[PDB]
């Protein structure tokens, strides 16, 4: 199979900025027609994907001219020369020269603003929940920037991998910045076996990763 | 195997 | 030229989807264009399944292609899909998608119009109502929580002291695991507004009629 490889990921920008987004085919998708059936699709937030070039580098009708395409074979390129609030969302590359037309993962154009530690906040189970059988650990990690972190649950100094409810907010439209919400949850029972429970924040704002704990029986 | 592309 | 989809929002696992995607402003007949199915699974990005060319030759994405059955009704101007045997990993947004091309040009088509989508969510779940769960803790600042916890289907609503208070929420997406729904919310205020003042998790959840008032009081 075509496996489009779309390289950067994440693409935080400045209004204003120019921004370039590669596609790269597994194998050449020229077509024995003679065609190059690669296409460019954006999907703005809350929205559903839309044409903005087919073969390499013809743009679809309404879609300005600071959008270029270029390349040939397997190696494509998407320019956007002064990006706008309206461009951003996710851009994805697509192939239709080969079964299964595949699409790239998508490239997240965002706008970009100053790196931003998480507010990391950890609560213990409540009594109600505790009186139902249940027993569910909560960290919120608040207004962070970039999305990038890592989320580690330890409890009495083991880590927990399994149990684990993950959840982020789409960027902020005023300030710009993430959150994230991680539920570990376990039985009343087991809850009642241990002491220490911790949340562990790694992110690129500290040198060291931020640690909220709590000991069970305080 | 290719996609079809009518002419 | 519109396409709207239509599919039936939610499923069990091993049922039968059958998806409608319905087109105005042509005639499928006349244009003779080729038309797909792609999808959107949850936190992932797109999936082509399907395409039915004008005289009704078919291919598929083999990593899904013997679940899936795509046809056309030129008559009624709709083309439809059948995926037998959902489960929890078909929960996705389904659109259709036009492959139009460039005048009489049929060699120079693509996705020129796509659907607003269908949404689909595979659960075994009847409607359950959640539990909703306060979240308590010296510092300037206090943040507070509220969980909302074992729920079908989407979705809840969740206010702040009946809506007064939004600044410094965040209310997360919902997710579902093992069939049912989670959310929470944080709150953020000054330590002089809590506990002197209360603040309440207003949760409904419309489909069980729920309506939960939680106070988050201190441990």
């Amino acid at each position: 199979d075509v496996l489009m490889t779309q390289t950067p990921l994440s693409l935080p920008v400045n209004l204003g900025e120019q921004a370039s987004i590669s596609c790269r085919s597994s194998q050449s998708i020229v077509h024995s027609n003679g065609h190059t059936y690669l296409e460019w699709y954006l999907q703005r937030p809350g929205q559903s994907p839309k044409l903005l070039i087919y073969q390499v580098s013809t743009r679809f009708s309404g879609v300005p001219d600071r959008f270029s395409g270029s390349g040939s074979g397997t190696d494509f390129t998407l320019r956007i020369s002064r990006v706008e609030a309206e461009d951003l969302g996710v851009y994805y590359c697509f192939q239709a020269s080969l079964v299964p037309l595949t699409f790239g993962a998508g490239t997240k154009l965002e706008l970009k603003r100053a790196d931003a530690a998480p507010t990391v906040s950890i609560f213990p189970p409540s009594s109600e929940q505790l009186t139902s059988g249940g027993a569910s650990v909560v960290c919120f990690l608040n207004n962070f920037y970039p999305k990038d972190i890592n989320v580690k649950w330890k409890i009495d100094g083991s880590e927990r991998q399994n149990g684990v409810l993950n959840s982020w907010t789409d960027q902020d439209s005023k300030d710009s910045t993430y959150s994230m919400s991680s539920t570990l949850t376990l039985t009343k029972d087991e809850y009642e076996r241990h002491n220490s429970y911790t949340c562990e924040a790694t992110h690129k704002t500290s040198t060291s990763p931020i640690v909220k704990s709590f000991n069970r029986n305080e | 195997a290719e996609f079809r592309h009518d002419s | 030229v519109t396409l709207k989809e239509s599919g039936p929002g939610l499923l069990k696992p091993s049922q039968t989807l059958s998806l409608t995607c319905s087109f105005s402003g042509f005639s499928i007949r006349t244009s003779k264009v080729g038309v797909s199915w792609i999808r959107q699974p949850s936190g992932k990005g797109l999936e082509w399944l399907a395409h039915i060319y004008w005289d009704d030759d078919k291919r598929y994405n083999p990593s899904l292609e013997s679940r899936l059955t795509i046809s056309k009704d030129t008559s009624r101007d709709m083309v439809f899909m059948k995926i037998t045997s959902v489960d929890t990993a078909d929960t996705a947004t389904y659109y259709c998608a036009r492959r139009g091309f460039y005048g009489r040009k049929y060699e120079v088509n693509h996705f020129d119009y796509w659907g607003q989508g269908t949404t689909l969510t595979v659960s075994s779940a009847k409607t359950t109502a959640p539990s909703v769960y306060p979240l308590a803790p010296t510092g300037s600042s206090v943040t507070l929580g509220c969980l909302v916890k074992g729920y079908f289907p989407e979705p809840v609503t969740l206010t702040w002291n009946s809506g007064s208070l939004s600044s410094g929420v965040h209310t997360f997406p919902a997710v579902l695991q093992s069939d049912l729904y989670t959310l929470s919310s944080s709150v953020t205020v000054t330590s002089s507004t809590w506990p002197s003042e209360s603040i309440t998790c207003n949760v409904a959840h419309p489909a069980s009629s729920t309506k939960v008032d939680k106070k988050i009081v201190p441990r």
